[PDB]
């Protein structure tokens, strides 16, 4: 027997794939505990779960919980130094973050597999003692204004705080979780505040032991594991808080029967329907509000979304419930709106009730729940394996709410039928019981009122009662039918005998003059699934800005025609993603290989055979042309991104020239370019899982067969596979794109220094700088300098070529960024040089660790062959090949490197930057060396025009 | 679609 | 009065609008002279024409005249280094040449205007004591023999001479005229014949000053050229020669009323029907050969071309009289066969009697003729003027023919209408004395003959009587009408007054996004014409082969539809130039201004509206399609020339890339393509000559507003219209692709060293060392090491790059060429290490001369434009601040220019080859040692896998 | 239409 262990739980129910080892416990403490054995994985990882979050916030200082979430990184009693934690993850190949919801406080990391003790020793004392430290505090807040200021003119943001604001102002829903400058730091100066206090206080009543949950995973044995944990945890202070608990609904009866208008940022249109439920959590084992998101959000044949989108008033719908905390949940039903559709509002919500009452007319129905039980028990037979972080981030969340032997199962598995409960919450989903939010537009000076944190117009009404009564006997409407039996639900499962002349790596099966086979079967995973993935390539994809328009235009006129058909594809483990790309298509169908030849089947025949409604055409086309116009409203550190990318590539369509090429596209012109498009193809594809050499000969054939028969497709000479080459930037230039951003007010930059095409030797050097300078960059341009929340460096690799580039939004203009980003860079070179030969191979291992990690499921190495493949690299072999060759490397190598490429005044210094200024803009601190006069970039083809550009890799 | 937020770092 | 002048001539008849300066006169030796001062050329020139050719060859050695021409060159009494007379030319901006013809030898050149006297000195020597050095001889007798080479395997040659075989085996019309090895060398040995004697007997015997005539264009007043002449001319001696008459037909009774079938080279379909006729020289005042030739040329409604092209049969002809010699001409009849017309040709045949009939049976036509005789009145009135070596070389030859003061006007006006004359010649057109020549790769394998030269595999058949009779008989045919009165005439000349600001290049007068327009008003010429040039540039026209090939087809086919309308107008001087680009269409309207907006008009508008017609594309289609895989049989030089344009350009497809891409274009994929092609547009345009800025703007207005109407078409973006680039070879690189020409049993190789962008500094470092090098290198490798006829150096210029580049032909192998052209560039650094300080200066001088030699005619001077244009480069002050700079530059600069760039271990040595092996394939100075070369396996690895340079900026 | 050895 041990003291310290309250108890361990029986056998937790795993599924018969998961060969990884589980044990449950609870510490004398009171602490959960889920343990995870896996003596393959390649990273250990930990998380801890503490319930409590934002709303706990004290009510005199708004993000106080999300705020204590960001400084325990900042430096504990045993481990001061500010960075400690991170550096050391840093070192050993691992990385980490946390979240704060209302209720709960998440924090994970992942380490190399090795250094478990090392990375957890550290983590445990966030929850031990924080220095909080006084000028680290003052520091950090910025990061959080950052945080919060990137999410001010965003959509989502502004509607989920608006939601909040216009409830019971009284019930603690309504607290603003993020926090600011403003609320942590102007305000409680203001008010006599201590917040390193209030950091202290917080920290001590909250953070204790019981209301706490830990998951380990590692190498080590499940009596190691326990060991450790105990070791480590066994010492957190149980301070006995009660949970907090929420038994009233923020929406109470003033806030029924509501109309909200709303102006977005974005030219959207949308329509929110939400109805408040009572905390459905505890009917999990029966379910019944997922059992109406089925029904209600179902999008094949008789579903609600068919007759609304028939009527060209909506295009895509989500219902269902959704989470609120202990106590008070939501159900909604939302809908995006096409211009008729915004005009039809009162019509759209009657044909939702009408939907609503022919579900209360037929009843609960079993044989859907059956299904339901059925996909969720083949979902969880054959899940895929998770990479670790975010596993234990996940299970010490759901230790809170789940027996211990449950945790896995319990967010899958169905076992209760409740008709009496699908029924008690069916009633709830009334017109006397509805909010209606819509966001559009024309709002625009009708509105009165505005939100306190984000800032957002709105008016607020009462919704008539002659309204709520013609909703309130909303008949029977025969549009509306339940789903029938899903055809797509699989039932094959075996996993085919592994081939005799099988390869670790994908072979080149077939190569003919229309096509490109690569193939491989699954010789680590073994589950009934498959991946098939195919790039079209047509010169006519991208020959033009209007041809753009018509490649996207006709890819989602189809995606749109199917919809309804492949739905219950997807809800049966079965999904497509097509779109059209810069050379053509993509088209990867993934999911359980049993009935995938169908749906791909069906997708090639619906292309080649294409049929257009005018309708669509109309609606999709208007879409699409406030979505382009919608990038205005982008984040500046993407239109930065964005324009870096128009910049560096030979050939480029911009967002304006594609918005203004598209009122040249009309139904006849898209008709003829379906045809045109589909004459002349290459197909390069990777067939990957659970398929024979055979099996994957057949699909290509049948792919290949599809179009002949319908689209009379013929061939593409080699040479016209025309892949587009990276401007070569001239020894020693430097050049600066600029632009507004006229949405956000902070501003945005990109700096790219182009080194060298791609080769395993020059890959290398990039990658270990990158390694080295990976932490020291976030330490010091974000922790110690404060310079924005957004701050990114890492390889760029685009076209065969390459460089390290930073990544910064920032209220400071993008010019002082520059100079601090270049003062960092010296920084650098002083520190390889006083690092030692043995820190300098630390980072060699880390950068052989991260590269080394193997795939857990399919999708990721399909990805991993799809790289190679796409890139026209066929380097499948790269990792060990590059892994290697790292080993070789030395500080002199490397301030060699430094030196020629990247430093000041390097000889073969290559450097281009895209500032994007704030909405309104001009025209202990290191030192930044004295800049060039940048050559700054007048227009885009001009500069394009006067540059050489490089060679495309050579295939492996 | 069934239905399927959160302050964060990196 | 001067004895050495036998007689002066009056007033030399010439064009009212002409400038330059006129005197004929025959000296005392017999030799005509016509003297030209133009006060402003700043080229001289002059040629002489001796009246003697190959029909004059010894029976016994055939080429010995062309060989003749070949040695005159080589040195001669007082200037007796070998090429002192080309290396002279060389120093003071000239050039020279010869030709040698059936009853002519012809000699000319032309030089900077102040080194006359020096040039015609060195000239006037090959006509008194030529050395016909016997070494000399020994290697210049290879250039002849790789001149012949050269035509063996060329379809125009072995037909040509395939003539003279089958007719009379005795006439002198049967001679081999070209010679080679065998003839000029061997056959003479075993016979023991004295090569360089006979060439002293035939020029002694030959080259006598009585079948002489002169020409000389200069600066210096009528009276010096009188005197330079004289000075210079007067020592030629008098042999009293009779001159060659050949009164009797190479074609008699037996060599008439025969067929031949013959096996072409490339897959050509041809009927080549002929007429023997009397000499019709002496006529040549009213002129009936060229009277029925314009009829039965014709093309226009009605025309025999028209009815034979409708019936699907052949979709070109060419008819008229042929030139023969002293005595004897030729009427010709020629079309080309669509599969159907070859297997009808009997049919055209009679079509040709039928049309033939009804000129018979309606008889000459006074306003015909008139027509003709006014039209070249205006043709002669409104003459370009000419380039001066040119001038000289045609007017020389036509001084044997007309007294002196007609002879600037002999070959333009016509005079009187002689009725008896055109029925005269079109009674000798009839079955009974005809000769039929078909040529078909189908008849591979069926011929029982070789004809001894060429080697040219053929059949001859007697025509059977039946057939004969048969269209002894041919009737009237509705469908053959006289042409109706030409449209086209220009009768509005007017010269529109300079504007006030007219500038003087040409002026950006018009920048929308749907067109560029550039204009500038004549002001050199004044003459009633003007050019209109503009590129339409589409995406579409190059997209991918398929779209290539459609761009190609459209334009050919309109092309063909709008003929029968557009052929008037070339006869009435207006003419269009319309082809596919790889950036879009060209268009050109050259010509007289007057009706030039009527054509203009019809074009883009029967362009934006065409409709095709599924006979003529199936039959284009078809002949396209042969074009294509014709290019199998060209000269092993183009080839190399095609596989570096290919090796160097961005993207290129090739003729197998079309070629197979051709079967997919289909009528209906063809209709689709062109509103699709013309739907967005940009436009460039040069409107040069006498139209003013409001007329262009509204010529601009007229061609954009038709497009708008018929077609929709609207503007491209600026970022959508790309030049291509050049690949960027590696610093010290050798790259050679290499290939086998099929055909030729000579092999061919371009090289190519590349320097840099055109910039002025570059562009003129490269201008001045080809031009060091330039007499040189033929020198070296043609005259002395012989190691072929086609040996060619200077610069190359593309995609706004550039370098330096040599073409050669030879039986040599090319890693045998590749030394001695390597060995060459080490003979020409020591050469100029050690060349004297002023030979440089000579040599910046010649450089100069050539680059500003003033355009002499409106369209030399809208291709200097055009070129500025197209080239995007749009440099029209080029020549003043190019040549300023070639000033500064030093022999220093070159040096380390050729130190840096070309020698064979520069730093920044650029190079590719192009090896085209022949058929069979698999002393001297110090050539240097050679890298292995990286052996180019696929023109698409080989562009993918190195750099592209930038384009180059706008001025 | 109607009808129309070298060195260099």
């Amino acid at each position: 027997n041990n003291p310290a262990i309250k108890r361990i739980g029986n056998h937790i129910t795993k599924s018969p794939e998961d060969k990884r080892e589980y044990r449950g416990l609870e510490l004398a403490n009171g602490i959960k505990v889920l343990l995870i054995s896996d003596p393959t994985t390649d990273k250990s990882s930990a998380a801890l779960d503490v319930h409590i979050g934002s709303l706990s916030d004290p009510p005199n200082i708004a993000g106080l919980s999300h705020f204590l979430q960001h400084m325990l990184f900042l430096g504990t009693k045993k481990y001061p130094k500010e960075n400690e934690y991170s550096q050391f993850l840093s070192e050993h190949a691992g990385s980490s973050n946390a979240f704060t919801s209302g209720e709960h406080t998440n924090y994970y990391f992942d380490v190399s597999h090795e250094h478990l003790e090392g990375a957890l020793d550290r983590f445990a004392q966030f929850f031990l003692s924080p220095l909080f430290d006084e000028s680290a505090k003052d520091r950090e807040v910025n990061a959080v204004d950052s945080e919060h200021e990137k999410n001010v003119m965003n959509d989502a943001w502004r509607l989920f705080q608006l939601e909040k604001a216009t409830g019971n102002p009284k019930h603690p829903f309504s607290k603003f979780g993020t926090g600011n400058k403003y609320t942590l730091e102007t305000r409680p100066n203001q008010e006599g505040i201590d917040v390193r206090q209030e950091l202290l206080k917080f920290h001590s009543a909250y953070y204790s032991s019981n209301l706490m949950a830990v998951v380990v995973l590692g190498r080590e044995s499940l009596d190691d594991l326990t060991n450790l944990v105990v070791k480590l945890f066994s010492e957190v202070e149980n301070k006995n808080v009660p949970l907090p608990e929420f038994p009233e609904h923020p929406f109470q009866e003033e806030h029924l029967k509501q109309l909200y208008k709303i102006v977005p940022i974005k030219d959207i249109r949308n329509l929110y329907v939400t109805f408040p439920i009572p905390d459905l959590q505890k009917y999990y084992k029966s379910n019944p509000g997922h059992y109406l998101g089925h029904l209600i959000g179902h999008e094949g044949p008789g579903s609600l979304l068919s007759e609304l989108k028939s009527k060209g008033w909506v295009n895509t719908l989500v219902g269902g419930q959704k989470e609120g905390a202990r106590g008070f949940m939501f159900f909604i039903i939302n809908v995006d709106l096409t211009e008729e559709g915004l005009l039809h509002v009162e019509d759209i919500i009657l044909h939702m009730f009408q939907y609503i009452q022919k579900l209360r007319a037929e009843g609960p129905q079993e044989w859907v729940f059956q299904e339901l039980k059925d996909l969720n028990a083949v979902a969880f037979r054959f899940k895929d394996k998770e990479r670790p972080r975010g596993y234990t981030s996940k299970i010490a969340g759901i230790l809170h709410y789940y027996p211990l032997e449950e945790v896995l199962t319990a967010e899958y598995l169905l076992e209760e039928f409740r008709p009496d409960l699908i029924e008690m919450v069916l009633d709830k989903l009334r017109p006397e019981n509805v909010r209606v939010a819509i966001v559009s537009k024309s709002f625009e000076g009708k509105t009165d009122r505005t939100e306190e944190w984000y800032g957002t117009q709105y008016k607020q009404e009462a919704i008539p009662d002659e309204v709520i009564k013609k909703w309130q006997n909303a008949d029977l409407n025969g549009k509306f039918k339940l789903p029938t039996k899903n055809e797509f639900i699989p039932t094959n499962f075996e996993i085919l005998p592994l081939e005799k002349e099988a390869t670790p790596y994908p072979a080149l099966i077939k190569d003919t003059a229309m096509s490109k086979l690569w193939f491989k079967q699954d010789d680590k995973f073994f589950l009934p699934k498959a991946n098939l993935n195919f790039e079209f390539f047509s010169p006519f994809a991208y020959v033009d800005p209007l041809h753009s328009n018509m490649a996207y235009l006709y890819l989602e006129l189809l995606k749109d025609s199917l919809n309804e058909y492949a739905y219950a594809a997807e809800l049966a483990g079965l999904s497509y993603d097509l779109q059209n790309t810069i050379y053509g298509m993509y088209l990867s169908v993934k999911g359980y290989n049993d009935k995938q030849p169908i749906l791909l089947k069906k997708i090639i025949e619906k292309m080649a055979t294409f049929e257009i409604d005018e309708k669509r055409f109309e609606i999709i086309k208007e879409a699409y042309m406030r979505s382009l116009n919608n990038f205005r409203a982008e984040q500046p550190h993407q239109h930065a991104m964005y324009y870096l990318r128009l910049l560096m590539t030979e050939v480029a369509w911009t967002k304006d020239e594609l918005k203004e090429a598209l009122d040249d596209v009309t139904l006849p012109r898209l008709k003829a370019f379906i045809p045109q498009l589909l004459s002349r193809l290459h197909i390069e594809a990777l067939l990957h899982g659970n398929i024979t050499k055979q099996a994957a000969l057949g699909i290509m054939q049948m792919v290949e067969d599809t179009l002949i028969e319908h689209a009379h497709t013929k061939p593409l000479l080699p040479s016209q596979l025309v892949r587009y080459r990276e401007v070569q930037l001239p020894d020693r230039g430097w050049f600066v794109y600029q632009q507004r951003n006229e949405v956000h007010n902070n501003s945005g930059i990109e700096i790219y220094y182009q080194t060298d095409m791609q080769s395993t030797s020059e890959n290398m050097f990039l990658e270990l700088f990158a390694q080295i300078i990976s932490e020291p960059a976030f330490n010091t341009l974000r922790t110690k300098e404060q310079l924005g929340y957004i701050v990114f460096s890492g390889p760029r690799r685009a076209n065969g070529i390459q460089g390290l580039r930073f990544i910064i939004q920032s209220e400071k203009p993008p010019h002082y960024l520059e100079s601090r980003v270049e003062a960092f860079l010296i920084t650098m070179e002083k520190s390889i040089e006083d690092m030692t030969e043995e820190a300098f191979q630390k980072h060699i291992q880390a950068l052989a660790i991260r590269r080394l990690d193997k795939p857990k499921k399919l999708s990721a190495e399909s990805a991993k062959y799809w790289g190679e493949i796409i890139s026209q690299q066929y380097n499948f072999d790269r990792d060990n090949t590059e892994v290697a060759y790292l080993k070789t490397l030395t500080k002199e190598d490397i301030i060699k490197f430094y030196k020629e490429m990247l430093a000041v005044d390097a000889p073969r210094r290559h450097k281009v930057s895209v500032h994007v200024l704030a909405r309104e803009m001009d025209s202990n601190l290191s030192q930044a060396p004295a800049l060039p006069q940048p050559e700054v970039i007048q227009n885009m083809t001009e500069f394009k025009r006067g540059l050489p550009l490089f060679p495309l890799v050579k295939p492996h | 679609a069934s239905l399927a937020k959160r302050s964060r770092q990196v």
